[PDB]
């Protein structure tokens, strides 16, 4: 696995809701979340396909 | 908004939403044709929605206006969040009525202990996800700059101030960004950031609109 696939999803400190996807290590599935718009980590993708391809 | 209450319908006619596929941020109507929001809400295409209460069940009295110009503060920095403020010029003036009207710019900066009103469609849970359809409100006081800085060491710039409760339980949250902090009938803050939502000793951090009144007027005039 790419290491970042095992990062905890992080909405970051900003308070937007930008729709993104992360790889959920418990469910082995990509899930939608509100990314706040800044900071966060690389377990963040624009589409389910990018999350599925990377993880 | 965590720990708040549901705003009375159309009781905040200055409250707007930014939309691009979905509701992603708030904003404040400050003139017929201009909205203030946070720079981190920037997108290249935005539909502004005005007069809303329930964002999913439209009454048919709302206004939907595309952003014609979207201008972030030129000293906005995505990493430090310094100068987290942005102006939107609507492609046509909003129709001012009982449900859509402006909020006054501040004539003095916010004083510690002043009671403000914070609003938006953000998450209502600190440790879960519940995104409300109806606009939420929160009364909260301005904190001292010392309490602000102590809560976020090294991170509070001159463009920022804290509003909320050090004990936790009441705060703005994701999807509230860009929305208003109103104190004494004036726009004092823009919802910006915090470490989590409504966590102990991690109050919300807001852009200090007072510091930008001149930039706002210059930008409006230069784009008129």
């Amino acid at each position: 696995m790419h290491s970042f696939c095992a990062f905890k999803a992080d909405d970051g400190p900003c308070r937007a809701c930008m729709k993104r996807f992360f790889f959920n290590i418990f469910t082995r599935q990509c899930e939608e979340f509100c990314y706040g718009g800044c900071e966060g980590n690389q377990n963040r993708f624009e589409s389910l396909e990018e999350c599925k391809k990377m993880c | 908004i965590v720990g708040g209450y549901t705003c009375e319908e159309n009781s905040l006619p200055y409250q707007v939403s930014l939309n691009s596929g979905s509701h992603f941020c708030g904003g404040s109507l400050i003139s017929e044709q201009w909205v203030v929001s946070a720079a981190h809400c920037y997108k290249t295409r935005i539909q502004v929605r005005l007069g809303e209460h329930n964002i999913k069940v439209l009454e048919g009295n709302e206004q939907f206006i595309n952003a014609a110009k979207i201008i972030r503060h030129p000293k906005y920095n995505r990493d430090t969040l310094d100068n987290d403020i942005m102006l939107i010029k609507l492609s046509s003036p909003a129709v001012i009525n009982a449900r859509v009207s402006t909020i006054s710019l501040p004539t003095a900066p916010p004083a510690a202990g002043t009671e403000c009103l914070i609003s938006g469609w953000g998450n209502t849970l600190s440790f879960g996800a519940d995104y409300p359809d109806e606009l939420k409100c929160l009364d909260a006081p301005v904190l001292t700059q010392a309490e602000c800085k102590a809560s976020y060491p090294g991170k509070i710039t001159n463009s920022m101030f804290c509003v909320g409760f050090l004990e936790g339980g009441k705060d703005s949250c994701q999807r509230d960004a860009g929305g208003p902090v109103v104190c004494n009938g004036q726009l004092q803050g823009v919802v910006s950031w915090g470490h989590g939502c409504a966590w102990k000793n991690r109050p919300g951090v807001y852009t200090k609109v007072y510091n930008y009144v001149d930039w706002i007027k210059d930008t409006i005039a230069a784009n008129s």
